[PDB]
């Protein structure tokens, strides 16, 4: 049964960055991405 | 290559399957659209007056009488027409903005490599391509993101033989048991050498500073010819 | 962004009043152009709000304890102790920061000035315990020290000039950002921007909203004793002057809304690619992110609007 | 070796050309250690 839901909004899931104090976080790994941004002219 | 020909392989579907972008072309269009339908469907207004067709005015009544429907259409007209303007201009200025924009994404992003963050793609920008849409551009922003990270254990600098030893490219890592030096947007360790580290001061002044051993080619090379030497002296001798 | 403003045509010019109401039919689509115009300025505002702040994927948090090796964050990170999760220097610009009944109500903003907190509060952390990184993707964890030697050789100066004076740079950053809250509502000079946006706004809808005591030329700016004095038929010029005066007022305050919204926009581009450089990376443009050598920036939510805390290098 | 860092072997990159890449270091020992293999000859002999 779908109906119209009203909502507080979303912010983005919450994340805690582990900042220790005398660790580093260096990738291992990528990935090449291909975005997209259109402008009228 | 296999990562960037999957990514514009997709390119052709979350363009058009999605929405979100390629709404602002189709909004310009939407917008003179409903400008001109606003400005030609007040032609049939009256603005007090009898009849909104000139010739119907002209028909029925006298020169003199119809100067005053007349007149009330101008004003009635004129006042539509200076709106229309207004609006006009008001949105060739933003779109002048936006064409601007555009012109300077196109030189900064596809005639070269931007170092401006998030001006040419969420990432570290590599290159874009232009393509041209009605009445606007797009462009293909390809961007380098690092995806998979492990998190080691940093310092600032090493004191090896009572000296400070900052890293000349990248920073400082330990998996555990050995430091060494990686580059900084990539895991690649390389061995702690005087070629990758430069010495300025002691180790008394750096917080954090962290004991290790700096390994010196020049000196294990003199080394390993001095050992030699010795043993050929010792031979001769005795 | 600015206030954002609707308006009602008929309770404006001809309000409960079903033959000057009528009157107006004659005059077309002459403000359902209006209309669409504030709504679009309003939906315009939205975006403008959304654009700035909405840059970050995720909503960082600072670990519980705030040691960033010497710096003083303490009068930028949030502060529990308050309603609204807003730190010192939000707090102050949001206290020093300070007609409906005509058919001109006031919409709210889409975004509430604790969620503004909440962006501004998650960008900060990201931009301390993450670097630049975390606006390339997932963000990765450094310690700050590191990260002011990364800064520090991002502008020509070799990282043991920190190393080896991070107790003299932290105590000069932590009095530079103790002086923001003297050289910030004492000296004047800059926040009269919000200021002067909330008070053109104010002042035009004072404007629009007094025109109705004019006369335009009629017997009476009120519509009732012009409607019970005078027979319809002569009584007919008298509205249509009124109407037409009324008309003339709203066009006006229409198109300096639709102009202030353009500036307003502008600003807020400027606003957003100001966070996305400053913020969010190390900018290499000259006097874009202060004034010397530019290290690195903070946000600070402000009524409408922005405020920008540039730590540079002299 | 001053303007060129090694990474790897040869089997990966695609168009790697061969090509000797001088040694300042090794070269000065190569002819310093001639040198003494000379004179200890002539020593011994
Ligand atoms: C880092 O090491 C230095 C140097 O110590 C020398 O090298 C070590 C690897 C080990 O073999 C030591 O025994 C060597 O002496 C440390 O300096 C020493 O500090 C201790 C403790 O105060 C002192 O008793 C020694 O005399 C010092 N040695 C010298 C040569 O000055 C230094 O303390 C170590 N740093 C840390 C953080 O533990
Ligand atoms: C680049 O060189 C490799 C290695 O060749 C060896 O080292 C050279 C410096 C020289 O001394 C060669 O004679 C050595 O063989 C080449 O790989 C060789 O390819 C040949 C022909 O197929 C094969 O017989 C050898 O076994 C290969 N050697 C090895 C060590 O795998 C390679 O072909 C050269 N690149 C090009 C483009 O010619
Ligand atoms: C972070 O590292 C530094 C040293 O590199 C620590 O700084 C001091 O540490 C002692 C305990 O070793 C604390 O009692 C002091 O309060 C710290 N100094 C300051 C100015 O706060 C620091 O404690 C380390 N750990 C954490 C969790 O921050
Ligand atoms: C980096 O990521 C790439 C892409 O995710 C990985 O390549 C994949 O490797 C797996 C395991 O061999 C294959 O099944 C996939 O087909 C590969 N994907 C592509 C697109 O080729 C790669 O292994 C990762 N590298 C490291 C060092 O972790
Ligand atoms: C960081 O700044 C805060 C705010 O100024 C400092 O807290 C002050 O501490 C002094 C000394 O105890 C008190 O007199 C003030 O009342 C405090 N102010 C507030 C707003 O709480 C804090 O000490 C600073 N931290 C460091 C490490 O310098
Ligand atoms: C970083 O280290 C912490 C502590 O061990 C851990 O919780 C976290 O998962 C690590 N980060 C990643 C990306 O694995
Ligand atoms: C750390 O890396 C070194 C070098 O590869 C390896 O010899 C050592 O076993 C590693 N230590 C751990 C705990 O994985």
């Amino acid at each position: 049964s779908q109906s119209i839901i009203a909502y507080t909004m979303s912010l983005g899931a919450e994340n805690s960055v582990a900042y220790s104090n005398n660790s580093i976080a260096i990738p291992t790994n990528f990935t090449i991405s291909v975005t997209t941004e259109i402008l009228p002219v | 290559a296999n990562q960037f020909n999957s990514a514009i392989g997709k390119i052709q579907d979350s363009l058009f399957s999605t929405a979100s972008a390629l709404g602002k072309l189709q909004d310009v269009v939407n917008h003179n659209a409903q400008a001109l339908n606003t400005l030609v469907k007040q032609l049939s207004s009256k603005f007090g007056a009898i009849s909104s067709v000139l010739n119907d005015i002209l028909s029925r009544l006298d020169p003199p009488e119809a100067e005053v429907q007349i007149d009330r259409l101008i004003t009635g007209r004129l006042q539509s027409l200076q709106t229309y303007v207004t609006q006009q201009l008001i949105r060739a200025a933003e779109i002048r903005a936006s064409a601007n924009l555009a012109a300077t994404k196109m030189s900064e992003c596809v005639l070269g490599q931007s170092k401006r963050v998030d001006f040419c793609g969420k990432g570290y920008h590599l290159m874009s391509f232009p393509q041209s849409a009605p009445h606007g551009v797009v462009f293909l922003h390809v961007t380098y993101v690092p995806a998979q990270e492990k998190n080691f254990t940093t310092a600032p600098a090493i004191c090896h033989d009572g000296k400070a030893h900052f890293p000349r490219e990248g920073v400082f890592v330990s998996n555990g048991t050995h430091w060494f030096l990686t580059q900084r947007n990539f895991y690649e360790p390389q061995i702690i050498t005087t070629d990758n580290t430069f010495v300025s001061g002691n180790c008394d002044v750096v917080i954090g500073i962290v004991n290790n051993t700096v390994y010196d080619p020049l000196q294990l090379e003199l080394d390993s010819f001095k050992e030699e030497l010795d043993k050929y002296f010792k031979n001769h001798t005795s | 962004s600015m206030t954002k403003t609707s308006v009602d045509c008929t309770m404006y010019i001809c309000g409960d009043s079903t033959e000057c109401s009528n009157l107006l039919l004659q005059y077309g689509s002459f403000c359902t152009q209006l209309k669409r115009a504030l709504t679009g300025i309003a939906v315009e505002q939205d975006k403008n709000t959304q654009e700035v702040f909405a840059q970050v994927k995720q909503i960082y948090k600072t670990p519980p304890i705030k040691y960033f090796g010497g710096f003083n964050f303490s009068q930028i990170l949030p502060d529990p102790s308050k309603p609204s999760k807003r730190s010192f220097i939000e707090d102050l610009l949001f206290n020093k920061v300070t007609q409906k009944f005509n058919g001109l109500t006031v919409l709210p903003p889409l975004l509430t000035d604790e969620m503004i907190a909440q962006y501004t509060s998650a960008l900060l952390a990201g931009t301390i315990t993450s670097g630049w990184t975390f606006g390339a993707g997932a963000a990765l964890q450094i310690p700050f020290a590191m990260q002011m030697a990364y800064r520090f050789n991002g502008i020509g100066v070799t990282q043991n000039v920190l190393y080896e004076n991070q107790k003299l740079i932290a105590n000069q950053f932590n009095s530079a950002i103790g002086k923001i809250q003297d050289s910030l509502f004492s000296t004047a000079s800059a926040l009269g921007k919000l200021q002067d946006v909330v008070n053109h706004n104010a002042q035009a809808l004072n404007t629009l909203v007094k025109q109705l005591s004019s006369k335009f030329g009629a017997i009476s700016s009120v519509l009732n004793d012009i409607l019970s004095r005078l027979d319809p038929p002569e009584a007919e010029v008298q509205i249509d002057r009124l109407i037409t005066g009324r008309l003339q007022s709203l066009q006006t305050y229409v198109t300096q809304q639709l102009i202030r919204a353009a500036e307003i926009r502008a600003s807020a581009n400027l606003a957003a690619t100001k966070m996305s450089e400053c913020v969010l990376g190390q900018s290499k443009r000259v006097d874009f992110c202060g004034k010397g050598y530019h290290l690195m920036s903070f946000p600070q939510s402000a009524p409408h609007g922005v405020v920008f805390l540039h730590v540079t290098y002299v």
